[PDB]
């Protein structure tokens, strides 16, 4: 029970930080009126 | 004199106010097929087309953005990233761009004039006014702008008051 | 010209616009001692006397309709069952009546054009506009009207727009 | 003639209306470092400074009061308790003070003109208009005033209607 709770908290927190970093990557690039995404930050953050 | 008339001629149809029980508290911006609108200004869009949409949020940059349809993308503002230092046109006259900072002389500035874009001598939007802070005699602006790379940079001085 | 001015003189007294938050969405008509209001138009009637009256609804004919107070009964429009072909009047110029179809030359008729009573060559209401469609170079309308028996008749062309 | 101009010159900056979806229903009063505002008038304060406060209530005396800050206490109305009988200045002309009762001639008086202070020939507030009752030809007022001891006396005739 405690190992499943530790693993659950760790996976949920890592997924939360991943979504936080994806938002932090794509927030400056979407507010621009040109609406383009560069080559590296498109595929690595699933931006399309 | 004629600068305010040019601002009223350029921002006539493209600028829509935000109503809140009859009070004008902010102004949206239609540029690049995008509808910029701040967080702290809350109310209904005076335009009927722009009100029936869904705006994606960005609380860190302080911007809500949406997708303007294709039948209105030609009637938008212009935008650019190439800006020198000096003078620019604003709705209440002139604004100085010094050391990468927008400064407005005092006397003007209250609650309600948030979202007015900053124009140049050609007719392109270089910044969007979001807030202001009183600095001695000459106030500074907390705005957003772009760059050559394509990253929306939000400039915010110390202890600003939201308008 | 000349026709629209007496219609403005009539509409200044008895045709009442509705009050959406900043604009006008539709027009309540007071005819024969029975207040009429379209359904898709939502807002508040300008008179505090006509606002408090609860309306009965008729979804087949797209009109709320309540009874007018006794003082207001003499100051109502008049209604006519008999309409011959030709030209009738309207707030936006003239309207053609041909084969039982109120049609209008295009360029006019948009949102906020609802409940405007089509008058006649005497000053009596023959129809109430609820919307229309652009039939090529000339738009037709979707009105309710009356006949010889006393039966409210609604006509609506194909794919009309609720104005 | 000139009395209404003197009322508009004295009550220009110190009188703020109360807005309710664009409707003017009442007027507050800034006197003695206090902000008087009635109960039945509900809405938002047009001034930005006076709206962001907390008003202590008194339902028996029909008054909400607050504390005006020190940077605005010099720009208030004046107040006194020494009043003789006769005539006084009001926003719609003159008002008679007879037997300790304020009377206004008919023709004027509707819903919305609540909270207007009564001035004298010197420029001091002697009463605050809260309600009125129609008495024959000459209406009476239901107001508040002060005395020599310092007790706020609320005068209310029979069967008044709140404005």
């Amino acid at each position: 029970s405690i190992c499943a709770a530790i693993a659950t908290v760790s996976v949920a927190a890592s997924t939360w930080l991943f979504c936080r970093s994806r938002v932090a990557c794509l927030t400056p690039y979407r507010l621009t009126p040109n609406a383009r995404i560069p080559f590296c930050l498109a595929v690595l953050c699933c931006a399309r | 004199g004629k600068r305010q008339r040019m601002v009223m001629k350029l921002e006539s149809d493209k600028t829509f106010p935000i109503m809140l029980e009859g009070k004008i508290n902010g102004y949206a911006c239609v540029v690049g097929g995008k509808l910029f609108r701040p967080m702290h200004v809350e109310g209904k869009i005076d335009n009927d087309v722009l009100a029936a949409l869904k705006t994606k949020k960005a609380s860190k940059y302080d911007l809500e953005y949406a997708d303007v349809p294709q039948n209105m993308r030609a009637d938008t503002f212009k935008y650019t990233h190439e800006k020198p230092q000096g003078y620019y046109s604003w709705h209440h006259g002139a604004v100085q761009y010094e050391n990468g900072r927008f400064t407005v002389p005092k006397g003007v500035g209250a609650k309600g004039d948030s979202g007015r874009p900053i124009l140049d001598n050609q007719g392109r939007v270089v910044a969007i006014v979001l807030g202001g802070v009183n600095e001695g005699s000459r106030t500074a602006l907390s705005v957003v702008m772009w760059n050559e790379k394509g990253v929306t940079v939000k400039y915010t001085p110390e202890n600003c008051e939201q308008w």
